[PDB]
């Protein structure tokens, strides 16, 4: 249904993904190997059928798949720059009041997902959008899988919750993982900074963060952050996966937070 | 010092890699053609001919999304590479940014990585991981005396030789911006971290020591020492467990006292590069003849 | 699947009409427009209406239209889509009078031909295009929207169609008005209607607004006797948009261009 | 020209509307609907502050506040529109996207709904109805220089008391502008010199009240199932529907010819009409209109 014939997507330049022209701007994500492996393949399904399962705002838009020539995911062609790129790369003088809207409305696309039973598993600023500098899109669901009721290391450390580092628990990878990664984005938002920016040693982040014997900083958070959100931020980053809020509430604490001020 | 000394065909290959050196100038895209794929890591290093000065090159690519005034800062930081000139490090030619992309141009080694040569070998013979030890050790204490830095990546695949006999370190700490760049991302499946360097503690170019050991244990067992375990749990393994030790049948008595000083896990009674230098394991391989050539030819 | 139980949805202010219900503000993972069959006898059309616009809008996943995020069957029949805060086209010309400068008149119309060349690949006609119909959103990003009269490969709500329905009159292609052919609807009628549009965009002005009889209004039409008065396009309106305006608004159906080419013709003016 | 009783009933009419102020939604109750046109159900409902039970039609409508401000006071010309013939007119507000008109409720409804149960309707009543048409027309051109530009058999409405009273002409100039692009039938009385874009004048209501009272009189819509277009293209092209022979009087049959002559230079005109040997036989019949409604749609 979502298949897209061979002759119709015109690649272009490459950003892996391509911006590329199929009933006007599209991105198109391909696979180059000419021999996908079964795991590739697997990969390849897996996304395609999280993503068809998805229809809101705050969500990358999926559009489409191609199987030839190349193993291709079709996506809308979001205009502007990634959350990662304007905190860590431009420095963008965000608001208070749009950094608050930032965390909203991610905030607004998780418990979306999570209402579908979607785990993301890749959620960091690199993979939040800010569309036209107004509307995020979570976009990457290269990991993304559906929870149902029935391996190595994956992803970008940063953003990690320390059960899932440690990968020991049968499932280390859960609803409240992802509200551990959004707790990153808001540790993101409200200091400017990465965390463990003092820390240039990838192996000792893993084993200090799955040991919890590192955490952010949460004196970086600067002084114009209400204090709710420092509160909501320190929440989502528990050690304990149990101690997390899910984001039905995480929405509810943002929006009256957003009222007050 | 005395380390520090070559022979007369060591000079010589040095001042001749200086000499085709110096017909390069300033390095560009443009200026270069792709050869073959020299391998991959967590960054992708092609073998590749530089057209304007028609030298044989291996092109490292590392993606970093940073800003272009810390790219600029890392360009300028590699540049100390031109004063790292020894047997047995990895000669430099120049760094570059292109399409969201560093290029670190440095020296060609047919032979590759010790990692690959692992491969093709099951295990390494004692004679030959005595020329590495050599290698290693000298090459360590070139980077502290010269330039008062430590490798902090010692491993197997930053142990590079080629058919001409040489053994060289490549990929060390030269620049503190790129460090701290790279630090967030390129996650690897195993590790050769120190245990006290994982903690967080002080370290030094002990650490680097006990890399090398682990190094020579895996290259002399042909199997990663550390315990499948996911990262986490080799980290963990490193810290929490005693080091691991070689066989005691067919390694000879010395080499196992070599490879348990550099293990000790608390770095001040670590052997150093001073008491390894004067080890008995390595006089005995130092004074030893072995065509580490021939062996790397046909492994 | 998109079926929403009941209780999730919170229906707040009343926004307008659709062509088949009424239109609310809501709340369901933020801001959604839920379009309700506020009807207690519902008659067959109308139920039918709704089965069609959700089984078409389930085809559609494109920028330039309304993204459709789901229904509810109990307690009314309900279709949920994002919420677009800049309201409609119609509002904005007609309404409020919005000044529009002529790069954001020609990319509204860039967008809406957009959306419709994706609706045409898919052989979904609309049928009842208009500018109350497209909607706005962001920095004037285009949504068309209201799929209740759409057909796919010729079908309406999952079914051969047994009567032929119709919408607003001013965007009627005179074929559609006249109801003579057995299928008067085509992918040329929808361009008559994007002509129509496109006229709205470059008049700031409804056509026909002197004229204050609907029944004069379908006759002379119908008749070729009434077309649209392109002499009150703006001055600062490119030329090659008043010839593709034109082309558009043919009255033979078959002399009108396809979405396809009437895009090219609008990114070639762009660009100059 | 007003008789006893007509001037009673006017002023009794005038001294209710005495007791009707400004009107707001919350001021009203429904009670039950009174039928359905193409622009929805018009409602039979109670005004709480004054009592009166009313007609409300709700007209909706997207235009600007400030037209629909023009609206309500173009409509207030209606409070001037006083006559035996002419419903009466309560005020009007606007409330959630829609214009609310609310009038004087006719227990009787249209003569559409009045045909429906009768079937056909005896010609001596349609003098009756033919009376009050064309003085009902004479008194908007005479006293207000209006058209009613929408007669037809929905638009003429009768009460238990022998009452036939026009309602919905255009008395606000933005509110027939603002209902032009919609509210679409599926048949048309309106004249073939208003569809074809010609000058025209109330000669066109006078052709509306022909084809009314042909249909009413054989009891079935006389142009031409076809869509609407097809219908005004069959009023534009052929010559006009006549009554049957041997039913009417010839001075009945003459009476409508006139009224549908398609030139409006040769159509009869409302002075003309007045004094036309129908009108003149029909003004001076007893006719109890008022029993004979009550039991063709079973009022009390
Ligand atoms: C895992 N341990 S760690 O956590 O300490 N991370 C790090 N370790 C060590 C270093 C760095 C950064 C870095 C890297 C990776 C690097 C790579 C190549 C290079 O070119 C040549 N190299 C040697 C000889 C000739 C050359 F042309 C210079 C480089 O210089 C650098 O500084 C780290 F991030
Ligand atoms: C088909 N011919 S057309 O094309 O000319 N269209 C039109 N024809 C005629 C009129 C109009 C507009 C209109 C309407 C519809 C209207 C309705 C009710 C109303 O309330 C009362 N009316 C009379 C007595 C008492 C009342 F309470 C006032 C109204 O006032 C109006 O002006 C048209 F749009
Ligand atoms: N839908 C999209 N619209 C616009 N830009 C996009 C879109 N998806 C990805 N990009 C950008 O295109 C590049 C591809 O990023 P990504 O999806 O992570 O694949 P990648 O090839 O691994 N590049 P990287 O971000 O370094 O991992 C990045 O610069 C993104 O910001
Ligand atoms: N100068 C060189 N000459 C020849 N081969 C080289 C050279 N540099 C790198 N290689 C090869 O390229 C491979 C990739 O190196 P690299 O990108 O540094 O990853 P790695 O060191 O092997 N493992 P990791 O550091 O965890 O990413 C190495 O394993 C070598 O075999
Ligand atoms: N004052 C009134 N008293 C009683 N019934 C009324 C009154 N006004 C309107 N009605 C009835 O309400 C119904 C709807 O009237 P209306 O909305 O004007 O449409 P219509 O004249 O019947 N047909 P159309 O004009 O083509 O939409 C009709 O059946 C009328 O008889
Ligand atoms: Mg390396
Ligand atoms: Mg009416």
């Amino acid at each position: 249904d979502w298949e897209i014939p061979d002759g119709q997507i015109t690649v272009g330049q490459r950003i892996t993904v391509y911006k590329g022209k199929w009933h006007g701007d599209v991105a198109v994500k391909m696979l180059n190997v000419t021999a996908p492996t079964p795991q590739q393949l697997q990969a390849f399904k897996n996304e395609v059928g999280v993503l068809r399962k998805t229809r809101h705002v705050n969500i990358l838009l999926f559009m489409g798949y191609s199987t030839k020539p190349q193993l291709a995911i079709v996506t809308q062609w979001c205009e502007g720059s990634s959350l990662y790129h304007h905190l860590h790369i431009i420095e963008t003088k965000f608001e208070m009041i749009k950094l608050i809207d930032i965390a909203r409305q991610t905030a607004q696309g998780m418990d979306y997902l999570h209402a579908k039973s979607i785990i993301h598993r890749d959620l960091k600023s690199n993979n939040i959008f800010l569309h036209e500098d107004l509307t995020v899109k979570i976009g990457d669901f290269g990991l993304a899988t559906v929870k149902s009721r029935w391996e190595q290391l994956s992803g970008s450390i940063l953003w990690m919750a320390p059960e899932v580092i440690r990968m020991q628990d049968k499932n280390p990878y859960s609803f409240q993982s992802d509200v551990y990664a959004f707790g990153i984005v808001l540790y993101e938002l409200m200091t400017g900074q990465l965390p463990y920016s003092n820390i240039n040693n990838r192996d000792q982040i893993i084993f200090m963060v799955g040991r919890g014997y590192l955490s952010p900083d949460l004196s970086k958070v600067r002084s114009n952050c209400p204090k709710a959100m420092k509160r909501l931020m320190a929440e989502c980053l528990k050690k304990k996966r149990d101690e997390r809020p899910l984001f039905p509430q995480i929405l509810a604490s943002i929006e009256l937070l957003a009222r007050s001020l | 010092l005395e380390e520090l000394e070559l022979d007369e065909q060591q000079r010589k290959r040095l001042e001749a890699f200086l000499t085709q050196k110096q017909k390069v100038g300033e390095l560009k895209d443009d200026d270069f053609e792709k050869i073959s794929e020299l391998g991959a890591g967590n960054g992708v290093v092609f073998k590749v001919s530089h057209k304007p000065s028609g030298l044989v090159m291996a092109r490292k690519l590392i993606h970093l999304e940073i800003k272009p005034a810390i790219r600029n800062q890392i360009i300028r930081e590699l540049q100390v590479l031109h004063e790292c000139n020894s047997p047995y490090i990895v000669g430099f030619y120049g760094a570059f940014y292109s399409d969201g992309e560093i290029s670190i141009c440095m020296e060609h080694m047919d032979g590759g990585s010790l990692d690959q040569v692992l491969k093709k070998a099951g295990r390494i013979p004692e004679q030959i991981l005595g020329k590495v030890s050599i290698a290693v050790i000298k090459g360590l204490t070139y980077l502290r005396e010269k330039h008062k830095i430590m490798h902090r990546d010692v491993k197997p695949s930053n142990i590079l030789v080629n058919s001409r006999g040489e053994i060289k370190l490549c990929d060390f700490g030269v620049s503190g911006q790129l460090i701290d760049a790279m630090a967030n991302a390129f996650v690897g499946t195993r590790s050769y971290m120190s245990p006290e360097r994982l903690q967080g503690t002080h370290y030094s170019v002990q650490s680097d020591i006990w890399s090398m050991g682990l190094s020579l244990v895996e290259m002399a067992v042909g199997r990663y020492p550390i315990g499948s375990m996911a990262i986490f749990e080799l980290l963990d393994y490193i810290v929490n467990e005693p080091p691991p030790k070689l066989p005691s049948g067919v390694f000879s008595l010395e080499f196992q006292d070599f490879v348990n000083k550099c293990l000790i896990k608390n770095p001040a009674e670590r052997a150093d590069l001073k008491q390894l230098m004067v080890h008995a394991f390595i006089k005995r391989s130092d004074a030893e003849e072995v065509d580490f050539a021939g062996w790397l030819c046909s492994t």
